[PDB]
């Protein structure tokens, strides 16, 4: 980690990570008005004519139907020398769970928001179900992030781009009280409270849901590796296979039972465990996700960095300035019209 | 890229929950038909894995249970992370690959074992059923096919050794246009 | 590097000894898996590639096998059509 | 293997004369369509056969500005230069 | 049909599905007759 | 895409629906009583759930009547949710 | 990414390939938080929190809260290590 | 002798505004277009 004491690790590398979180997420939501909803800006409702124009919404559309049309989805393909039948082994599991329309949807989502707000993102999460298992009765599904216009407080002061290496970032979900209820059961937080956040949603205060409930799920490093005993294979054949033993904790004790070997073994683990903390407590601390990398890997746009931040803008950043500016000429001629 | 990432983060967490999932393996024979003991290089009689289907044990895919479940290989990497377009069917995959073989294969049998595969890859229906079962003859029957049988040694695998054998004997009478020049020599030899 | 090696040499025994290879390069499949036992079939038969997998005891050497003696007694008979040359010269002057 | 959902009948005949093991759970999900008036809620629970809601909708330009669900046709910006026209258009009608 | 003014649906929903809610609902519109039978079927108010 | 959407809970509803259906598979209906506990898939005869075909059947999927009606499949899923052309019948999808 | 703003290296150097260069250095610029774990990794201390002249940016147009700079300077000695000459027999090719 | 009514109407595009019905061909309010060019016909016509 980066302190001892995890609480105090996860609020000060929110204060360093509150760049993108205050001012760059502001600004964010701004190219989303001008797309989806209206031409301008902290608007006023009145009697008299507020134009609009936008060349910007049929070049958005544009570019967002050139993404959709060719999705660029999971394929594999060997390693170095490897058998060809390698990659139908993790794209048979991957179809399988993925024939839930869930998954596409998460693909669209990510990349119309790269092209627009500048950011875009998806989660992977694991849990049980039966409408298509694959094996163990556990799958694996993709779920949008969608809204990462005010979503973004991930920060990294590393300079790549596949955040799966950062200890310093967070997510935040801004959703309704009957979807804070449903993602009370998974993570076994609160079904009701109301936390805030730091939110990164409202400045100026326009139409939003009556119901906000923002909670901020971290993502840490611990390594906490794994080491020792290796193990065997009397069911379906080969024998003397080096199986995790760290990684499980219940099955570990059945697995020495009927046979066991014995010749250690050290293999080091980077594993990312997911901490659902606020500003004001941790609400649940340290809960091991499936992955031991960051599930969450933002697609951005036009992107770079200051100085140890990240910056990124999309296409609609520099069109607020000419399109409020077109309108107010065309609405002061309609007084005199 | 940033595709391709997700990639990375795929190995560590789906092999986690899903676990599982034995490959390149078939005959896997289940407590005490196992061994993997033989021989360098080269494996034979049976195994216990590794190929064969023979003391009838065969199987389609099967993986390790252990005493308890939900168990795998600490190393959790298989592939090179690469992306392309979409497939949610294994079989829309195998069609792909036909099509970007054809219209780069020399007319005859090179591009015509690609036109009985795209029939074979092609599903079923009342029309389509008869240009599957087709492929499914001439493909798999003349041993061009060359199944790992994972479950077929039904009708297929019957057939299939009696069609190889009718296959030899009519190649050989075909090229008796050919056996007229060795019969000048046959003449020579035997007049002598 | 196969399909880079194929667009720029002309058509004959290399053309074909790269066409298939690029089948055995690709993926496994239902379908994928096919042509790289096809790339197989004709390769081993040029010993080009020459003749792998020892280790098999399921299906393909033996079918490999039997596609190997298909081509043996064929290609005898092919050479013949220049021994009726060689032949008219030994029972020319035999008979005489 | 054969539903629990709205199995309560052929259970018992299904029991006799064939049977299997290899019980386990298996997750489900039942979407349930409530008819609702303001005053009060006039059918609760009423079961769909569903596993999923049977309504989809779908939208053609989508997205969120802050987790505010917002989307549009093609309309609203070209009706906001139509009610213009109209206006000029009208004005110097009546100077005819 | 008339889901220009039958949209009440969803909120936060991040799916074009609807099956990541259970806080939507969908309206409909009916003649007075048509309403009536409706309420056969799913045991309703006849008129109200 | 969300026409896929509803059809992916149109497999879970249909088979209730319209009752019966099932996704099996060949000897359906002719004497069993059999699994394949023993071993554990094999083929090549046992009396054949599927590890023959057509002996004593020519149908490849019959629905599930069980010994009372108003049954199905449990694992009504199978298949993919996939657009292609618009089709209406096997006799027209065969066409294309 | 911002080697702009980690410009310490060269002066008068006729070449830009700085792996024969004699002002072969870099700089990286880190949060508080990132120091920390930072130095876990380099062997350091995590309170040192060192600086620099500073080659960053003055313009500023976003705020960044820490910035930490730490140049790792590389030096050039020749050392001339060797042992001997040995010989392989593992794998043949000895002599090295 | 139907089991359904046999009637049927055939539309254009077809909706509702809100709750009135509104249905349209090719011509809808293409009248508007056709009174302003008789407008300075008639008129004209009275100058002339």
């Amino acid at each position: 980690e980066n302190r001892l004491e995890s609480i105090l690790s996860r609020f000060d590398a929110d204060w360093t990570a509150s760049d993108e979180a205050r001012r760059e997420a502001k600004n964010d939501l701004f190219f989303s008005r001008v797309s989806q909803w209206d031409d301008w800006l902290s608007q006023y409702t009145t009697l008299q004519y507020r134009g609009q124009f936008d060349v910007v919404r049929p070049v958005v559309r544009k570019l967002v139907s050139e993404m959709r049309q060719n999705p660029i989805d999971v394929l594999y393909r060997p390693k170095d020398g490897a058998r060809p039948d390698a990659a139908d082994v993790l794209m048979g599991m991957y179809r399988t769970d993925m024939r839930h329309n869930t998954a596409k949807i998460a693909v669209n989502i990510a990349v119309r928001e790269q092209i627009e707000a500048g950011v875009g993102a998806w989660r992977l999460v694991t849990d049980y179900e039966d409408q298509s298992p694959t094996s163990n009765n556990q799958v694996i599904r993709r779920e949008p992030i969608h809204s990462a216009c005010s979503h973004v407080i991930w920060d990294s002061n590393s300079k790549l781009m596949d955040k799966s290496d950062a200890r310093h970032c967070t997510v935040i979900h801004s959703m309704s009280q009957n979807g804070w209820e449903d993602f009370a059961e998974k993570y076994d937080l609160d079904a009701d409270d109301i936390p805030s956040f730091q939110n990164p949603n409202d400045w100026v205060f326009p139409w939003l849901t009556q119901d906000t409930i923002q909670i901020a799920e971290f993502y840490e490093v611990v390594e906490k590796k794994e080491t020792a005993f290796i193990y065997q294979d009397p069911v379906t054949g080969e024998p003397v296979s080096y199986f995790k033993r760290d990684i499980k904790d219940v099955i570990d004790d059945l697995a020495d039972s009927g046979f066991i070997k014995i010749a250690e073994r050290q293999i080091k683990r980077r594993r990312v465990y997911k901490s659902i903390i606020t500003c004001t407590a941790v609400l649940k601390d340290k809960q091991l996700i499936a992955g031991e990398h960051i599930p969450i890997v933002p697609v951005f746009g036009e992107w770079g960095f200051v100085e140890d931040k990240e910056v990124y803008e999309g296409v609609v950043r520099l069109t607020k300035d000419g399109q409020r500016l077109r309108n107010m000429i065309m609405s002061f001629n309609a007084d005199i019209v | 890229l940033n595709m391709r990432a997700d990639l990375e983060t795929y190995v560590f967490q789906d092999n986690l929950a899903t676990a599982m999932r034995r490959d390149g393996e078939i005959y896997q024979s289940i407590v005490n038909d196992i061994y993997d003991v033989p021989r360098n290089v080269t494996i034979t009689l049976e195994d216990g894995s590794e190929k064969d289907v023979q003391l009838m044990a065969e199987v389609v895919d099967l993986a390790t249970g252990e005493k308890q479940v939900l168990n795998d290989i600490r190393g959790r990497y298989e592939c090179y992370t690469d992306v392309g377009p979409s497939f949610q069917s294994m079989k829309q995959q195998n069609r792909a690959e036909i099509l970007e073989l054809l219209g780069k294969t020399p007319q005859g049998t090179p591009e015509y074992q690609l036109l009985l595969l795209q029939y074979f890859t092609l599903l079923d229906g009342k029309g389509v059923e008869m240009m599957r079962d087709y492929a499914n003859k001439q493909l798999i029957q003349m041993g061009v096919k060359k199944p790992e049988t994972p479950e077929e040694q039904q009708w297929l695998v019957e057939a299939q050794q009696a069609k190889q054998g009718q296959q030899d004997p009519a190649m050989v009478q075909a090229q008796g246009v050919l056996l007229q020049g060795q019969a000048e020599l046959a003449k020579a030899q035997n007049q002598t």
